[PDB]
């Protein structure tokens, strides 16, 4: 059977730049292309290019044509990635995929690498900016925005009726996340509905009461 | 006959 | 020049048959074969169907790659739905020797009834509006399947850029949840008179909306 293995994790800081690696094996190296195929965290499978194992010919994606750069080693049966100055908007598991015939012949099926995760992070500890989430029904919804933090660890409690808490999202190396509390419109805002934010790698706690407009 | 990847049936 | 269109969301019980579709935009499907990649979440996507309608080592043959000439597409079909194929599902077809992905689908085995969106959306708080930053956020609760598309309109000019939605995450019901975020300036804030949250959910639409 056939097996494409890649290098380990590349946990990087932004400007850093990383070479993973995709060893083959059971088939001839030159007999099939190698694709490269990108998934941002909560994305789809990009297609960033492909490698010609037997003319050498790479092409690159629109996208996807300058700080990464093909190449192999027909001698170890190995693929490259190489990514040149790293940027927090290249934070994806990174893909080895094998493409089609180069000659006339079938049995072309896209095997895939298990994939090679590379984060590109300052690993700063921020504090997170919170901020209230007021309307401009019997029910009314207040939230908390908990807005550019690292790392990962937030909780939010409410004081005033069920909470949803949303998971974070990743934008240049900063987290986000945002939680809601429905309440009976008769509570709000006649009584308080406060958020307090936990964030315990920076070691702060914040209260953020939700004024009316 | 066909020199292009995945260019065939 | 080829793209691939696949919808975002197919669905049906177990023990049904399901269909997944990729029309074929700026050139004809059967000048080129069509691979079919399974990804489920957590694991890396593996093939299914190849060169059409082949099926590697193991992959059971209730899983069936057909391609129609007359509405320029390919289909995966799964007859008697179990729940390991809930699943992300892409075609993959060639253009000038390069590979065309579709956006993915994803196949949900149904586990419960269906549950439209609860929508609200937040504007910006005057406290972020004096940093010179503006977020405006929509909640998105208690759909299922697990699958939007959101749309953010500013005095009815589409946005693309300043935009993000995260992937929708499980509740304590396994009922599933979002939240998409405009940020602008302050600057651009004051600027414009009516935002629009659009969430799309099983072709359906519910729209919050605002003035500033
Ligand atoms: C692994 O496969 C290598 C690639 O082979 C070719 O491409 C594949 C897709 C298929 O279409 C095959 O029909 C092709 O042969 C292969 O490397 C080479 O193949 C031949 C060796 O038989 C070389 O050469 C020729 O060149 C000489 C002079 O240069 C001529 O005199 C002669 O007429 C002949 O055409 C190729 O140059 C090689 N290609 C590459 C890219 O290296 C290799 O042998 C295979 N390995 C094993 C272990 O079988
Ligand atoms: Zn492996
Ligand atoms: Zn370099
Ligand atoms: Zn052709
Ligand atoms: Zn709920």
């Amino acid at each position: 059977q056939v097996h494409l293995e890649q290098s380990g994790s590349e946990l990087k800081k932004p400007g850093a730049s990383v070479t993973i690696s995709c060893k083959t094996s059971g088939y001839n190296f030159s007999h099939f292309a190698i694709n490269w195929v990108r998934q941002a965290p909560g994305q789809g499978l990009q297609w960033m290019g492909w490698i010609n194992t037997k003319t050498a010919n790479l092409t690159y994606a629109q996208t996807f044509t300058g700080r990464f750069v093909f190449s192999f080693d027909t001698s170890v049966s190995t693929a490259y990635l190489h990514i040149h100055g790293l940027k927090t908007e290249d934070t994806a598991m990174y893909y080895c995929v094998r493409g089609g015939s180069l000659g006339i012949f079938g049995g072309s099926v896209g095997y895939w690498g298990q994939g090679a995760l590379v984060s590109v992070s300052s690993a700063k500890t921020t504090p997170p900016s919170v901020y209230p989430l007021a309307p401009g029904g019997s029910s009314v919804t207040l939230g908390c925005l908990v807005k550019g933090y690292f790392p990962e660890s937030v909780t939010v409690t409410w004081n005033s009726s069920s909470v949803h808490t949303f998971p974070a999202l990743l934008q240049s190396g900063l987290y986000t996340m945002s939680s809601s509390v429905t309440v009976p419109s008769s509570t709000w805002p006649s009584q308080t509905v406060t958020c307090s934010v936990a964030h315990p790698a920076s070691s702060t706690t914040v209260d953020k009461k939700i004024e009316p407009r | 006959l066909p020199g292009q990847r995945g260019e065939r049936g | 020049n080829l793209t691939l269109i696949q919808s975002r969301s197919v669905s049906g019980s177990p023990g049904q048959t399901v269909s997944i579709s990729c029309t074929a935009n700026g050139a004809h499907i059967g000048d080129s074969y069509v691979q079919w990649f399974q990804q489920r979440p957590g694991s890396a996507p593996r093939s299914v169907i190849f060169e059409d309608d082949k099926r590697p080592s193991g992959v059971p043959d209730r899983l069936s790659g057909s391609t129609d000439f007359s509405s320029n597409s390919a289909s995966l079909t799964i007859s008697g739905l179990e729940s390991e194929d809930e699943a992300d599902y892409y075609c993959q077809s060639y253009y000038r020797g390069d590979w065309v992905l579709g956006g993915g689908t994803k196949l949900t085995v149904l586990g419960q009834p269906k549950s439209s969106p609860s929508v609200t959306l937040f504007p910006p708080s005057s406290e972020e509006l004096e940093t010179n930053k503006a977020t405006l956020v929509c909640t998105i609760t208690d759909f299922y399947p697990g699958v939007v598309t959101v749309d953010w309109k500013v005095d009815g000019t589409p946005v693309t850029q300043g935009m993000e939605t995260t992937q929708p995450s499980k509740q304590s019901n396994n009922k599933y949840m979002a939240s998409s975020y405009l940020t602008l300036t302050a600057r651009a804030w004051e600027r414009h008179s009516s935002y629009s949250c659009q969430v799309t959910h099983e072709g359906h639409t519910v729209e919050k909306s605002l003035s500033r």
